[PDB]
Formats: structure tokens, C-alpha cells, sequence
């Protein structure tokens, strides 16, 4: 059980797919710079996945209000 | 990797 | 016809969504501050719709790669 | 507004 590859404003957010970063104060990057040390998860063996809450299509809350899987994000009320 | 993407 | 509300990086990239901001060589910031501005697209009557080639659920491309609409952005390869 | 937010 991980949490994926840090990312984004020091090292603060977690990748949540290939192309998004997102923290608890910082949102979500979805295909930005901060997103790009999140391709290296596709190389790490070991399975890994973000957030805690799940909530959409196989989500877990990224950021405030936002709900993201390892290629979407979307607005849940619920995060 | 990704859980899905594993 | 006019697209959303600039907003990023020097205003680079513009509005998809209340909490969306996207550019070209940007990529997508989904509740980041970068986004902040986009609220007030609620507030102007006139409708506006950002980006060009339309994509998924009534979304239009965003930036490389993704593929948003007014609430979610998600890896499309045709973008 | 944003098109199917007007």
C-alpha cells in the first residue's frame, strides 16, 4: 500500500495518473509541469494509488471538491 | 504504476 | 461567440469550467489558484464556450492531449 | 456563463 510518486509546489501533491498532480491547498494539475515526475510511476513495479476517499468512476478525492483517477478529473461535491 | 495501468 | 475568461500563466490560457483553467503549451489547472478567475464567468450573462475541437461529453480539446468541459478534463489522444 | 451553466 503507496501513495504514488510526490509531485508539484515542494513536492507537496501526489500523482494520482501519468499526467495528474494534485494536493490537499493545490488542486490538481492535470497535464502541467508539476505532472511530468508522474510519468515515472509507469515505470515503478509496485501498484500504487492516491487520495483516500473514493468517489466517480474508480476516483479518490485529489483536492477540494475534485475527484480524480489515474486519467480524469472531475467536480464531486463530496471531496 | 498506476493500479489500473499495472 | 467568445471563449471563456483568460486566466494562468500571464493569462495564456483561458476558461473551461468555474474551477478550469487550460493552455496550449500550459496544460490543465483544475482548482488551482490559477482557476480563481474563472468564477466569475458565472457572473456574465453571455454564454462562452472555450477551445475548438470538440471531444468526449460535450468537451472541447484544452490543451495537449485533454479533453474538458465545464466540470472535468480527461487524457483524450485525439487532443 | 459557461454554456450549459447560462
Amino acid at each position: 500500500l503507496r501513495q504514488c510518486l510526490p509531485c508539484g509546489p515542494g513536492g507537496k501533491g501526489r500523482c494520482f495518473g501519468p499526467s495528474i498532480c494534485c494536493g490537499d491547498e493545490l488542486g490538481c494539475f492535470v497535464g502541467t509541469a508539476e505532472a511530468l515526475r508522474c510519468q515515472e510511476e509507469n515505470y515503478l513495479p509496485s501498484p500504487c494509488q492516491s487520495g483516500q476517499k473514493p468517489c466517480g468512476s474508480g476516483g479518490r478525492c485529489a483536492a477540494a471538491g475534485i475527484c480524480c483517477n489515474d486519467e480524469s478529473c472531475v467536480t464531486e461535491p463530496e471531496c | 504504476c498506476y493500479f489500473q495501468n499495472c
